[PDB]
C-alpha cells in the first residue's frame, strides 16, 4: 500500500514535469509566430521604403532623356540592394526560429530523460 | 460573406469558440498536455482541422475548407456572417477572426485563401489610409488592389486615339489602351478630373503625356504615358501623376 | 504511466521559410505581361521590318 | 494583482505616447494645409499628399495601439500562468 | 480549503483593444458636417443647373 | 517647394513590433 | 544630378546576422 | 525670420513616462 501510493507519487510527478514542458514549448511556438509577425512587420517597412525609393528613381530616369542600358542598370541595381536585405530579415527570421525550434527540443529531451528515471 | 480565422497553437488547455450568427459553433477545449499523445494537439494545423469538422456539423452548407494555417468559411449565399468572434479562451493570440475590413496591416493573417481581400481602415472616422490590400498565394504576399465594387478602366472611346505606323509601312489608327486603376476606391482614388469634361490639348511636359481638361492640368506618370493614375494609396511614390486646378 | 520513447519521438513544429508581407503598388516592374509597361520613347518605337 | 495595474501602466504609457504623437501630428499636417492654400494649385494631387501623410501618421497610432495589445498579451498569459502553477501545486499539497 | 478547478477556473481581466488618447485640435478635417470645411476656392464656387 | 521642405519635416517614427512570452512555474509532487 | 541625388536617398539597412544556441538540462539519477 | 529661427532653437524634451511593477515574498509553513 505504502508502496503503491509512492509509485503513483512517481507517475504524477512525471506528469507535471512533462506538463511543464509542454507549457513552455507551446509558448516558444506562440513566440515562433510573434518574430514571424516582426520580421513580416519590417518586411512590409522596408517595402514601403523600397517603392518609394525606386519610384522616386523612375521619376528622374524617365526625366533625365538619355535612357539605354546604363540607366536601366542603376534602377536595377538599387532595386537589388532592396531585395537582399530583404533576403537578410528573412535569414535572420530563420535563424531566430532554428534556435527557439532547437530550444524546444532540447526541452523535450531533458524532460524525457527525467521521466525515464524517475520509473 | 466570408471569414478566416488564424490558428497561432492553442497553449495547451484554453476553450476556443467561434460566434456564427450568434451561435457558439466549434466549441473545443484543448486537454492539459500531459501525455505525450497531447503534445500533438497544440499544432496549429490540427488545431485548423478540428475546429473545421465541428464547425462542418453546426452549420448548414457553409463551404468551410482550411489552409496550411487558416480556416475559411463561406456562405451559402443566403445568409451573410454578421458576426463573426472567437474566444481563445486565453490571451488573444490563440485565434482571432480575420474579416475583410482590418485595422492595421499588421493585424493581418499570414496564409490566407489564394484571393483574399482586405480593407485597411486605421481610422474610421479619417479617410486617411483605407487603401485594400489582396493575397497572393503562388508567392506568399499581399499586393494591393482597387476596392471591390469599384469601375477602374475608361471606354476609351471617348479618350484620345492615335495613328501608329505599323512594322510593314502602314499606319494604323487605334485607341489608346490605357492602365486600369490598381489601387484605390472611387472616394480614395478619384477620377482624373477628365472623365466628365473634353480634352482641350494634348503635350508632352518633362517626359510625361499631358492634358488639358476644362480647368485643370493633367500629367501621367513619368515612365508610363498612359497610366494616369498614382501607384499607391499609402507612400506616394514621387513618380504617380499630377492633377492640379489652378486656383486662381 | 506514458511510454519511454513517446516523448521523445516527438518532434517541434517544422521550419518555415518564407514570411508574408504586405506588397505596396509600383514594387513590381517589367514583367512578362503583354501588356504596355515598356517605357519612354522605347515603348512608342516600333521596328520596321 | 501587479500585473494588472502594470497592465493600466502600460495602457497610460501608451496612451502618453499616442498624445505626444498627435500633438506633433497636428503641427506636421497643420503645416502642409499652409502650404497646400499657398501653393495656389490645387486639385486632386495636392489632396493625395495631405491624405498620404495624414496615413503615415494614422499607421503611427495604430502600431503603438498594437504594442500595447500584444504587451497586455504577454502579462495576461505571465498571470495566467501563474494560477495555473498554483492551482496544480495546491493540488500537491492535498 | 479551497477547489483546485477553481482557481483553474478563474481567468484575468479581458483585452482592452483601444487606448484613450488626446485629439488637439486640427487632427479632424474632411467630416460630414455641411458646415463650411471644404476651403480655398473650391468652397466658393458654386455649380450651374 | 514649400510642399517638399514641410513634407520633409513630417519624419513618422518606424516602430517595430515587440513581444514577450509566458511563463509556467510546475509543481513538485508530495507522496 | 537627379540620379546622384536621389540614389544617395535610398539607404538601404545592411542588418547584420544573428543567431542564438540550444539548452539541454540533464537529469539526476535515483537508485 | 527672428521669430521662426529662435523657436527652432526651443527643442523641449518629450519626457516618455516610465513605470515599474511592485513585489511580494511569501512564506513557508511549519507544522
Amino acid at each position: 500500500k505504502m508502496i503503491a501510493a509512492q509509485t503513483a507519487a512517481g507517475r504524477r510527478q512525471a506528469m507535471e514535469i512533462m506538463r511543464q514542458t509542454n507549457i513552455q514549448n507551446a509558448d516558444l511556438s506562440l513566440q515562433a509566430r510573434s518574430k514571424l509577425e516582426e520580421a513580416s512587420a519590417e518586411l512590409t517597412s522596408q517595402n514601403m521604403q523600397k517603392v518609394q525609393a525606386i519610384g522616386s528613381i523612375r521619376a528622374a530616369i524617365g526625366e533625365s532623356m538619355l535612357e539605354g542600358s546604363s540607366m536601366d542598370r542603376i534602377k536595377r541595381v538599387t532595386e537589388g540592394q532592396f531585395i537582399r536585405e530583404a533576403n537578410m530579415v528573412t535569414e535572420n527570421y530563420r535563424r531566430d526560429y532554428q534556435a527557439i525550434f532547437a530550444q524546444q527540443l532540447g526541452g523535450t529531451q531533458s524532460a524525457a530523460s527525467q521521466i525515464d528515471e524517475i520509473y | 460573406q466570408d471569414g478566416l480565422i488564424n490558428v497561432r497553437g492553442g497553449q495547451y488547455g484554453r476553450e476556443l469558440i467561434v460566434h456564427i450568427n450568434g451561435k457558439d459553433v466549434a466549441k473545443y477545449k484543448i486537454p492539459d498536455g500531459s501525455q505525450p499523445e497531447h503534445v500533438n494537439n497544440t499544432d496549429a494545423q490540427w488545431l485548423a482541422e478540428e475546429l473545421a469538422k465541428q464547425m462542418r456539423t453546426n452549420l448548414s452548407d457553409w463551404t468551410v475548407n482550411v489552409g496550411q494555417g487558416f480556416i475559411h468559411v463561406t456562405a451559402p449565399s443566403g445568409q451573410q456572417i454578421d458576426s463573426f468572434t472567437t474566444k481563445d479562451g486565453y490571451a488573444d493570440q490563440l485565434i482571432n477572426p480575420v474579416t475583410h475590413y482590418a485595422q492595421s496591416f499588421s493585424k493581418l493573417p499570414p496564409n490566407a485563401p489564394n484571393g483574399y481581400m482586405v480593407k485597411i481602415v486605421g481610422d474610421a472616422s479619417k479617410s486617411a489610409d483605407q487603401y485594400y490590400v489582396r493575397y497572393d498565394a503562388e508567392r506568399k504576399v499581399w499586393t494591393e488592389t482597387l476596392g471591390w465594387n469599384t469601375e477602374d478602366q475608361v471606354l476609351w472611346e471617348t479618350m484620345p486615339h492615335a495613328l501608329v505606323r505599323a512594322a510593314d509601312g502602314n499606319f494604323d489608327f487605334k485607341w489608346l489602351e490605357w492602365s486600369p486603376k490598381s489601387c484605390g476606391d472611387v472616394d480614395t482614388n478619384p477620377w482624373p478630373s477628365f472623365v466628365g469634361s473634353s480634352i482641350n490639348d494634348v503635350f508632352f511636359f518633362r517626359n510625361r503625356l499631358g492634358f488639358l481638361s476644362g480647368e485643370n492640368i493633367i500629367l501621367s506618370r513619368t515612365a508610363k504615358y498612359f497610366n494616369f493614375y498614382p501607384a499607391s494609396i499609402a507612400n506616394l511614390s514621387d513618380d504617380d501623376p499630377i492633377d492640379v486646378a489652378v486656383s486662381t | 504511466k506514458m511510454d519511454t520513447n513517446q516523448i521523445r519521438a516527438v518532434e517541434p513544429a517544422p521550419l518555415t521559410q518564407e514570411v508574408s508581407s504586405v506588397e505596396f503598388g509600383g514594387s513590381s516592374d517589367e514583367t512578362d505581361t503583354e501588356g504596355t509597361e515598356v517605357s519612354g520613347r522605347k515603348g512608342l518605337k516600333v521596328e520596321r521590318d
